[PDB]
């Protein structure tokens, strides 16, 4: 269910979709106060699976964080980061896969650290959060998941492939007269 | 958490974590689980119950 | 005229941020379209830079010596008001360097 | 005792350094003249 | 050499579904639920006939 | 045009081949590519006299011979060079007041090579600017031109140079070839287009070479005698050429051996000579 | 005959006539196997996998192949298509060798993944299988031509795409070989993505050959650097190495192609990288250091230094944030020049996005009529542009250049290799002027090499006459064919920013090296210059520098790039910088806070704020913002100097696989240039095209 | 059928029987299994990492079993018991050496799997 | 005998570095199989396609390849892909 | 028989061959057969005239004369070439 209908409000919440103004209140964005408002007036108005624009969205860290379990005593630095969301296509390499992709939208937290530990070589992340993508059927759902547990969330919109007229016919177009061309 | 273990992996990778369910009775926990796995595949499996193994060795994992 | 003429030593940088479509820039767009190329001809090593967004706010930045920026809201001005906003920021300059 | 080898092994697969001159050099102005260490010959520098 | 029916053509994988208005609603609340029946515009016989007429 | 005879013939069969790059040029491929270095220097301000010293070194048959031909068509003179040194190329700069040197970067000079002596030669080009004509001691030098592949200031690639003209667009003109216009200076004396063209049909008549029979040039193209005998040849009578460029003598025999009757014009440090037709 | 309906499945579905049965289902989301079919090739019939049982017609039907008959039933899921795909997948799979282990397809393998769903599920040829000896391609194609299936997608991507005639079927029955008669390598730019087209195994990714497998690598989704359009492509890694790079669609920019530089010099990240900040002693020694000893020495430079005698030198690899945090940092000290060379320098102002930009965008050559190169080389400074133009030259489009006589792919008519033909176009005594009058929509492309010669001011403004004068940006039809192909991300996002490249410092005491590492002498830094490098691999600029920083490349750190039509890309954090090294604004930031003069970012969020007060459409990412001032600034202006040199003009790349630093610094494109540079090399043109 | 050691065997020529094609890392359950592939000077397809935690092993046997060539199995050894948890990360020097050691007993009992259906 | 990283000896070698000694594929690949299976010579087989099992029996070594000797240059020797043997034909 | 060129010196690229002069007055009646927007269409007859005059077998060098004279791709030719016994 990767579009919504957009002709009933039931697709989803218009809250969820309204991406709140950026309120200065550090001391540097109390000095870049006008980049902040310009942000604020740039910045699409809602965000749906019909846009066309990527957006950077910062954590908005409020009452909508409410529902977080990541804000443990021994982890103070998941719920401040931003995911990435998008549609995955399958790779360029294969055309038809056993198990489809593109039918959700992928979100994806930046690798934190990686390294390989020497006595093995063995890859260890020192974040284990971000390890695997989460996957969301709507881009509302998406955003609404990333407003409850207090992340930030880059939107990109997926680029699919034009339609184009295909027929065999093409494969045996006349050229043309030759004096015309001439 | 066997259960998230299972969930994070392949039908065929997550059977051995039946095993430790009931050590004692480890092979019942793998009936169950193909079963299950044959009933969303919605087959059955003939050379098992032809050759009657399954049947066999449950009734030995219960002895 | 004068101050036109010097803008090339008093200021630093000069930015117009504005947008293309809406009412708020209308008197600094068409002051830009009128006016860039006379203050191009006569300061031809200044810095006069133009930016326009979908809905950005209309904003004439003066950037003088030492990074100092002063950035100021042009939003419905007319031509004569982006004009002597203008040349206010390039008669800032002695105050706000000292 | 040879662990350090394998570490550096496992390390140049992905961020190999890049070997700082160790001691006196040619200087060219402000330039450190020291001979490229590609094992692979630009032939078409080389040629006729 | 016979491997065209190796798998399996026919599987037990039928599911039925039964959908049943609750027990409690009238004939009438119902229209009116359908939209065939406007809220208000009840107790007439000939508005509650050309209802279930078009339901039907 | 006099070296027009075979193109207006069939323009099809084969004229030159260069082994050494295993590039097989007709008679139509021939022409368009020496039209295209003609233009080349005409569109660069190069007037008839102009001088174009050739050091480039044997193996590039095919630039030697398309700049051969071309400046016939363009009516610049091209001289021969076989400076090893850089006093030798300031010497040979100096003396032949040259607008332009097409040279082979890679080539050893002893133990620097071309592009390096002539960097030393003319300390200007490292600070010529791009784009901009180069500021050089020399009063009348203009033109830098190398074969090679990466590109050095101040200097140009020949492929830069050539300029393909069209049918429709073309504006640049080419003035009519001419036989009394100077081409050749090789051993301090001058060969004209039609003094090459008689040294041309003297070999043809004493060496026992008919219309249709393979010549292989090998080694050195530069030598009046391989030009007249070789590309020359082949526009005036469409004699197939064949240019072995250092290629040793074993090789030589299995090119020819792909032949039937070739007349080897063997490589040596005098001018080339030639052989029996066959082995 | 304009919308009729269909029945898939004997469900209705309104489709349009023009559309065949295959692009009808999958409209729908029925899902038809396919090998030969490519959605951007022309179609042909070579397999038979997509055959589809229709209702009242006796033989199976090539879906992909066949237009769609009104009132037509399509039965999918029916046991008669089931036979026909069992039957197609059988023959396919009867002398396909036994190799899936030792083959790299394995994982992403079409003949597997529908073998597995719509194959029999076991096999019956019990014979002694075809053997066809492997082709050698080159170092990036790697050929098993025993598992080809004779799809013809190869050669079709070859003829139609890349535009070379080096592929084809030799032979006929079974002994058919698709590939070349003689023994010739595949080096055409794009010879990557026939490993993309080849459905099976035959041809995979000789520098990606054998290292993983598709299920244990994670792919981000990101942006090129090594080319200007910034073609979008995906990364795919295991834990801390980068594993392979594939294209990604975006008709916008790149379709789904990408260059062999986007494709194969990602491993140059892998080698010669710098890791911590370095010394250098007077005799030449560099010594690893702290990062709080060598910012504390640069700050005591920039303390002590006057601030005329402070120059900068912006790199390749310079994104927004990167050179947004340089710019404030200098400014704070009163520096106004952010370039030391004074040779090479680009002459384009930095007012207009219409003057620095590429105004037609990459779609322009499909939308424009008339194709003007003036010193530009598509098919090395952008080959996925260069097949673009190819297709658009196919149709309706006419090129013609005024440089180097190039190899591109299609014809082009040659003006000349000097400004002698541009002058004259300018004067309009010339008959290419009538032909440009007469064309519905010209385009001019000039490179930014060609615009950064000494009279690069006055070659600018005879294109800017030429363009007004003739029709290239006229406002009667909302065209605005002026065309700039840059050549380095960095020169866009600088000129994006508002920093003028020809402002020039003639004396620099204090230099910082932006990670530049090409075009640059030993004469263009003062012998008692104290320097910074803010680099990633050591070539040049760790040779011409005091003080080495290392610094995160473009997969190691989340910039903001600027594609030379304009296009605001997001290229994402996809592995940490290695070592200690970090990304470039931070040390910048914390350079500017410890000299004393802080800058207001604590975050990316705050360094974005920062770039929203100078350019807000730096925040709208994937998108172009429309340049409404188009005409206002590429405008004719009396009394201009328009003199120009009589010299020719050149294409800067003379080795397309080493043109950066990381490209030099990669083992693959080393042995592309081994391999293919002789072959790629000629003196003169390629008559026969 | 005993799941002992993990062990790599080899062919009768000498050349390791393993061609990197990690269908046993895919396969592992508990994802002991780490394999780096780099193609040998010659042309092959052979690993230059082929690790086993044996701390992760659970003595499964879907390694031996998703082996298309035979290469990793499950020697009858038993008495593999260690006194440090890193002699207990098994490497290919300790695998190579085990199916060396344990390649006749190996070999029969393989033999004899193969002929029950053959 | 020829220096790697030239043109020749990558073409020759699938565009890979040729080590003649092997050890270095003893160190980096943990074994000497290299060495071992270069002391096998080449097998020379009559027919224009052979097959390969890997051994004796199906399941007893590696799933059938079949190589083709009948190449573009006459008696060139061909390696099999699972086991390291070398396949040429008898004469030519 | 094979698909591919065999290495053979005899058969390389340094083989001479060029079409004779009667045979270069009889390509033109055969090109003038087709059209001449399609030139393609005479490879089938020149590689009979070059069976004809080249000891009854076509050579690498005689595809590449082939190739050049009809403005088509060499691999074209060679597909021609190796389709037909
Ligand atoms: S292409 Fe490779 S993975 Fe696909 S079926 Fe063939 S051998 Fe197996
Ligand atoms: S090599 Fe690949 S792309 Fe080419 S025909 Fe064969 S299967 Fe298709
Ligand atoms: S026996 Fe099972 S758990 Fe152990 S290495 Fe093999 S596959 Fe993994
Ligand atoms: S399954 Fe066998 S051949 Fe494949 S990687 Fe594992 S040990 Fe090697
Ligand atoms: S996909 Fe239609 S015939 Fe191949
Ligand atoms: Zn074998």
């Amino acid at each position: 269910m990767l579009l919504p209908k957009n002709a009933i409000q039931s697709a989803r919440y218009f809250e969820i979709q309204k991406i709140p103004a950026k309120i200065a209140k550090t001391a540097n964005e109390k000095i870049l106060s006008v980049g902040v408002a310009q942000k604020n007036n740039i910045q699409p108005k809602t965000v749906t699976a019909q846009g066309q624009i990527g957006f950077v969205q910062h954590p908005q860290l409020d009452s909508s964080c409410q529902y977080t379990q990541f804000y443990t005593p021994q982890r103070r630095d998941i719920r401040g980061r931003v995911a990435r969301i998008y549609i995955q296509d399958t790779n360029h390499m294969h055309d038809t896969p056993q198990i489809p992709e593109g039918y959700k939208w992928t979100l994806e937290f930046e690798r934190q650290a990686q390294y390989k530990t020497p006595w093995m070589g063995w890859s260890f992340n020192g974040d284990t959060f971000s390890k695997r993508n989460h996957y969301f059927c709507t881009l509302e759902d998406a955003i609404s998941y990333c407003k409850q547990m207090g992340f930030g969330y880059e939107v990109s919109f997926p680029r699919s492939r034009y339609h184009t007229r295909k027929s065999y016919a093409d494969n045996m177009l006349w050229p043309g007269h030759d004096n015309a061309v001439d | 958490g066997s259960e998230k273990l299972i969930e994070d992996r392949p039908y065929l990778q997550g059977m051995p974590y039946f095993d430790r369910f009931d050590y004692v009775s480890m092979m019942v926990q793998e009936h169950a689980y193909c079963l299950g796995i044959e009933s969303l595949l919605g087959t059955t499996n003939y050379s098992a119950t032809f050759t009657q193994i399954r049947t066999m060795y449950d009734e030995l994992t219960r002895i | 005229s004068s101050w036109q003429k010097l803008i090339g030593t008093n200021l630093r940088e000069l930015r117009f941020v504005f947008c293309q479509n809406s009412q708020r820039s209308l008197g600094l767009r068409n002051y830009i379209a009128k006016n860039y190329w006379n203050l191009k001809n006569q300061n031809p090593n200044f810095p006069l830079i133009v930016r326009e967004c979908e809905e950005a706010d209309p904003y004439i930045i003066a950037r003088y010596q030492y990074g100092v920026e002063k950035k100021a809201f042009a939003a419905n001005n007319n031509e004569a008001e982006i004009e002597n906003i203008i040349k206010t920021l390039v008669e800032q300059s002695n105050k706000v360097n000292n | 005792l040879n662990r350090m080898r394998f570490i550096t092994a496992q390390r140049d697969r992905s961020r190999a350094p890049w070997q700082s001159p160790k001691g006196e050099g040619v200087f060219q102005g402000k330039k450190l003249i020291v001979a490229s260490n590609s094992p692979f010959i630009d032939d078409m520098s080389i040629r006729d | 050499h016979n491997i065209r029916y190796h798998h399996e053509i026919h599987t037990s994988d039928q599911t039925y579904h039964s959908s049943y208005d609750p027990v409690g609603e009238t004939t009438t609340e119902r229209l009116v639920r359908y939209g065939y029946l406007n809220k208000d515009q009840v107790n007439n016989a000939e508005a509650v006939a050309a209802a279930a007429k078009e339901f039907q | 045009s006099p070296l027009a005879a075979q193109l207006a013939i069939n323009g099809n069969r084969n004229a030159v081949r260069y082994e050494n790059q295993n590039r097989t040029w007709t008679f139509n491929e021939l022409d368009a590519h020496t039209n295209a270095f003609a233009y080349g220097l005409t569109e660069l301000g190069w007037k008839a006299g102009d001088k174009l010293l050739l050091w480039v070194e044997k193996n590039h048959t095919s630039e030697i011979t398309t700049a051969q031909v071309g400046a016939a068509k363009a009516g610049v003179t091209l001289v021969p060079i076989y400076a090893h040194s850089a006093e030798e190329l300031e010497k040979a700069l100096n003396d032949t007041k040259a607008k332009g040197l097409l040279l082979s970067p890679n080539s050893k000079a002893g133990n620097s090579k071309y592009i390096e002596v002539v960097n030393k030669v003319i300390p200007e080009l490292y600070n010529t600017g791009r784009g901009s004509t180069l500021k050089t001691k020399f009063a009348n030098l203009q033109h830098i031109i190398h074969t090679g592949f990466y590109t050095f200031p101040g200097t140009y690639k020949f492929r830069q140079i050539m300029v393909y003209a069209s049918k429709n667009f073309n504006t640049l003109t080419l003035p009519n070839v001419e036989l009394n216009a100077p081409l050749f200076i090789s051993g301090n004396q001058t060969y004209t287009l039609k003094d090459l063209i008689s040294k041309t049909e003297e070999n043809r008549k004493t060496s026992k070479l008919n219309d249709n029979t393979p010549v292989f040039v090998t080694g050195d193209s530069r030598s009046p005698l391989s030009f007249s005998l070789g590309i020359l040849n082949s526009l005036l009578h469409g004699n197939y050429s064949v240019y072995t460029g250092a290629q040793d003598l074993n090789e030589v025999g299995q090119t020819i051996r792909f032949y039937d009757n070739a007349l080897l014009l063997v490589d040596g440090d005098i001018v080339k000579a030639t052989q029996s037709l066959k082995h | 005959n304009k919308q009729i309906e269909i029945f898939i499945d004997g469900k209705p579905a309104k489709v349009d006539d023009s559309y065949t049965i295959f692009q009808a289902c999958y409209e729908n989301g029925v899902i038809v196997p396919r090998f030969c079919y490519h959605e951007r090739l022309s179609v042909a019939g070579n397999c038979r996998m997509c055959l589809v049982e229709v209702e009242n017609v006796p033989k199976p039907v090539a879906a992909c192949a066949s237009q769609v008959v009104p009132g037509m039933k399509i039965k999918t899921k029916s046991e008669k298509t089931r036979i026909h795909r069992g039957n197609v997948m059988e023959f396919l799979l009867a002398n396909h060798p036994l190799d899936c282990p030792i083959c790299d397809q394995g994982g992403e393998c079409d003949l597997q993944d529908i073998s597995s769903v719509y194959g029999y599920g076991i096999s019956r040829y019990n014979e002694y299988k075809r053997a066809v000896e492997d082709k050698n391609y080159g170092p990036l194609v790697a050929t098993s031509m025993n598992r080809c299936i004779h799809c013809t997608r190869c050669v079709r991507f070859a003829t139609q795409i890349a535009g070379v005639e080096d592929l084809g079927k030799t032979g006929r029955g079974k002994a058919a070989e698709i590939g070349t008669y003689v023994e010739k390598t595949f080096n055409t730019e794009l010879s990557g993505n026939v490993v993309d087209v080849c459905p099976v195994g035959a041809l995979t990714n000789a520098p990606y050959a054998f290292t993983s497998r598709p299920w244990e690598l994670k792919s981000f989704y990101t942006s090129d650097v090594f080319d200007t359009l910034g073609s979008a492509i995906q990364v795919d890694t295991r834990g801390p190495e980068i594993m392979r790079v594939l294209p990604r669609i975006h008709e916008e920019i790149n379709e789904e192609w990408i260059s062999d530089k986007t494709r194969h010099a990602f491993d140059g990240l892998k080698r010669q990288r710098i890791n911590s900040p370095m010394k250098r002693s007077k005799d030449g020694n560099y010594e690893d250091i702290f990062w709080e000893e060598a910012i504390q020495t640069i700050s005591k430079k920039c303390l002590n230094t006057p601030s005329d005698q402070i120059g900068a030198i912006i790199g390749e690899f310079a994104d927004i944030e990167s050179i947004t945090a340089l710019k404030d940092f200098l400014n704070r000290l009163d520096v106004d020049n952010f370039e030391v060379r004074q040779h090479g320098n680009l002459k384009v102002s930095p007012d207009f996005r219409a003057n620095y930009l590429m105004n037609s965008k990459i779609t322009g050559v499909e939308d424009a009529d008339v194709l003007l190169l003036v010193g530009c080389n598509p098919r090395y400074e952008a080959p996925v542009l260069n097949a673009r133009i190819l297709k658009s030259t196919r149709k309706n489009l006419k090129v013609f250049n005024i440089g180097t006589n190039q190899d591109l792919n299609y014809k082009n008519v040659h003006l000349g290799n000097s400004t002698k033909v541009l002058k004259e176009i300018a004067d309009g005594t010339h008959p290419f002027a009538e032909r440009l009058k007469k064309a519905k929509l010209p385009m001019i492309m000039v490179g930014a090499s060609a615009l950064e010669r000494e009279d690069g001011a006055e070659l600018y403004n005879t294109l800017k006459v030429i363009s007004n004068k003739t029709g290239v940006i006229s406002e009667e039809k909302s065209w605005n064919g002026f065309n700039i192909l840059h050549k380095e991300m960095g020169r866009i996002n600088a000129l994006e920013l508002g920093i003028n490249p020809t402002s020039v410092n003639k004396n620099a005491k204090l230099v910082f090296i932006l990670g530049a590492d090409n075009n640059l002498r030993p004469e263009d830094i003062p012998a008692d210059a104290f320097v910074v490098y803010f680099g990633t691999h050591g070539d040049e600029g760790a040779y011409y520098a005091d003080i080495i920083l290392p610094t995160a490349a473009y997969t190691e750190k989340n910039a903001t790039w600027v594609n030379t039509e304009g296009r605001v890309q997001q290229g994402r954090l996809v592995v940490m910088p290695p070592g200690d090294a970090r990304e470039d604004w931070q040390i910048i930031r914390a350079l500017s806070e410890e000299a004393g003069v802080p800058l207001p970012y604590d975050s990316l969020e705050e360094l974005r704020y920062r770039v929203a007060e100078l350019a807000p459409h730096l925040l709208k990412y994937d998108y172009i913002e429309p340049t409404i001032f188009g005409k206002v600034a590429l405008s004719a202006q009396q009394g201009v100097k328009t003199t120009l040199s009589p010299t020719p003009i050149t294409d800067y790349i003379d080795n397309f696989y080493m043109t950066d630093a990381i490209s030099r610094a990669s083992v693959t494109m080393a042995k592309c240039s081994t391999a293919f540079n002789h072959e790629k090399f000629s003196n003169f043109k390629n008559l026969a095209k | 059928l005993f799941r002992g050691e993990h062990a790599l065997r080899r062919y009768p020529t000498g050349e390791e029987r393993c061609i990197a094609c990690k269908l046993c890392q895919s396969a592992c359950p508990a994802r002991a299994i780490t394999i780096e592939t780099e193609p040998r000077p010659d042309g092959s397809r052979r690993t230059v990492r082929y690790d086993i935690d044996m701390t992760k092993c659970i003595y499964c046997g879907f390694c031996q079993e998703a082996c298309p060539v035979d290469a990793i199995v499950e020697g009858p050894n038993y008495e593999q018991t260690a006194y440090l948890h890193e002699d207990l990360f098994y490497d290919k020097y300790k695998l190579l050496e085990n199916g060396d050691k344990w390649e006749p007993q190996i070999a029969r009992n393989i033999e004899y799997l193969i002929n029950q259906p053959l | 005998n020829l220096n790697p990283y030239s043109y020749e000896a990558l073409k020759e070698n699938h565009w890979l570095v040729s080590d003649s000694s092997k050890k270095n594929s003893e160190w980096t690949h943990k074994s000497n199989a290299e060495q071992l299976i270069a002391k096998v010579p080449i097998i020379y087989v009559d027919s224009n396609i052979v097959r390969c099992i890997g051994g004796t029996e199906i399941n007893a070594g590696h799933p059938q390849v079949y190589i083709q000797l009948d190449t573009r240059k006459h008696g060139t020797p061909q390696t099999c892909k699972y086991c390291g043997l070398r396949y040429a034909k008898k004469m030519d | 028989r094979l698909a591919a060129h065999r290495k053979n010196d005899d058969n390389s690229d340094s083989v001479p061959f060029e079409f004779t002069p009667e045979n270069y007055k009889e390509i033109e009646k055969i090109l003038a057969k087709y059209p001449l927007k399609q030139k393609r269409s005479a490879v089938m007859p020149l590689l009979y005239l070059v069976q004809e005059q080249n000891n009854n077998w076509v050579p690498l060098s005689a595809m590449k004369k082939i190739a050049k004279l009809l403005e088509m791709p060499e691999i074209d030719v060679y597909e021609v070439a190796t389709f037909y016994t």
